[PDB]
């Protein structure tokens, strides 16, 4: 019995998707609702939009964009070509917003239901879709990311802690460089890391939630995962004790590294996916490693939260759309019996209201 | 023109 | 439903 | 100094 439920939702090649377009620069998945793929048919570039609730009927539209990212919740698409940004409501056939930058956007992502983040060579911007807003600069990029491929950007729930992630090759390995920025302190901290996420977590005896920052890295020393509270605790809160644990890589995965993280706040569990398809689950509170296995033989290049199950969903280079979540009726007896860790089993059981710690 | 034709 | 690879 |  496994503490997780693993599924394949779709094979994109069965929808006529050319495997040459299944990759980081042409396939986007900003949430579990849509997958967008940029393709060429003849001379015409097009975007293929797969509604994950009706996947066998994709929508194709002509475009002349170098990047397409769908809103997390609605059929509203952001398109760019060099410095030109345009936002379209698809169903209304209408251009909601347009903006011309003065720098190319090397990476962009929806960070909420109504805000797009833009990364240029020099800085990170936020652009709200409300009213007549234009992009607002959040911070200047730190020199430690100079030359990196930018692979992710994310924030905490209140958008006070911002995290830009890049990778490059140093000494024949893929080295991650992160920039953690505090909006309130206007200070950046460079960190060696590969994949990360924020989470809200309410400690027992604390009246307010803590804001936690979790990151995984394969460093020179080995793989490590860290879970640390950012900011001053809310007034009246105990500080969250920081955690640091090993991230395991088997001998034959000598060039693997972490590429994705999502955190379930329903289960207080961290999902970590490596470049070469390994899945890890960690307890958010203690950092204890719950489970590792391999879910993909092909590299996984994009993930999102899987909202229905509070899991993680992703696409691999073959075009399999795969998800992993906590199997709620197995996770506790797995932890009790296979990990032989009643302490954790009991804690998770009462903390997240899961069955199975009636016998330990 | 428009980056998307609708 | 599916099984991991290891 | 540090954020973390």
């Amino acid at each position: 019995i496994l503490p997780i439920r693993f599924q394949e939702h779709l094979q994109l090649q069965n929808l006529g998707i050319n495997p040459a377009n299944i990759g980081f620069s042409t396939l986007t998945m900003e949430s579990d609702k849509f997958i967008c793929i940029r393709e060429k048919v003849g001379e015409q570039a097009q975007v293929v939009i797969i509604d994950m609730n009706d996947p066998s009927n994709p929508i194709r539209r002509p475009i002349s964009a170098d990047s397409a990212i769908m809103n997390p919740a609605s059929k509203v698409i952001a398109l760019k070509a060099g410095k030109t940004l345009q936002i379209f409501n698809i169903e209304m056939k209408s251009k909601m917003k347009a903006h011309t930058m003065t720098d190319d956007v090397t990476f962009w992502k929806w960070i909420s239901l109504n805000t797009v983040a833009l990364v240029t060579d020099n800085a990170v911007y936020h652009w709200s879709m409300e009213g007549e807003s234009q992009p607002v600069k959040m911070f200047d990029r730190h020199s430690s990311l100079a030359g990196c491929q930018i692979i992710n950007y994310r924030t905490d729930a209140k958008q006070k802690w911002l995290l830009l992630t890049g990778i490059s090759a140093q000494q024949n390995r893929v080295v991650g460089a992160m920039q953690l920025y505090s909006v309130d302190r206007k200070v950046s901290q460079p960190i060696e890391g590969h994949a990360a996420s924020f989470a809200q977590f309410k400690m027992e005896g604390n009246a307010e939630e803590s804001t936690l920052f979790c990151f995984a890295v394969r460093g020179q020393a080995g793989g490590k995962l860290h879970i640390i509270e950012v900011g001053t605790p809310p007034t009246g809160n105990q500080p969250f004790p920081k955690k640091a644990v090993d991230v395991f890589f088997p001998p034959e995965a000598q060039n693997d590294f972490p590429v994705a993280m999502q955190i379930s706040e329903k289960h207080d569990v961290v999902f970590l996916i490596t470049k070469y398809g390994y899945i890890h689950l960690y307890d958010l509170e203690t950092g204890t490693c719950i489970y590792m296995n391999r879910i993909s033989g092909e590299t996984i290049f994009v993930t999102a939260p899987h909202e229905a199950t509070a899991g993680i969903i992703g696409v691999n280079r073959k075009g399999q759309v795969l998800s992993v979540c906590v199997e709620e009726e197995n996770i506790i007896p797995y932890i009790t019996n296979v990990l032989q860790n009643p302490d954790l089993a009991l804690r998770m059981a009462v903390r997240n209201n899961l069955a199975g710690a009636e016998e330990l | 023109l428009p980056l998307l034709e609708s």
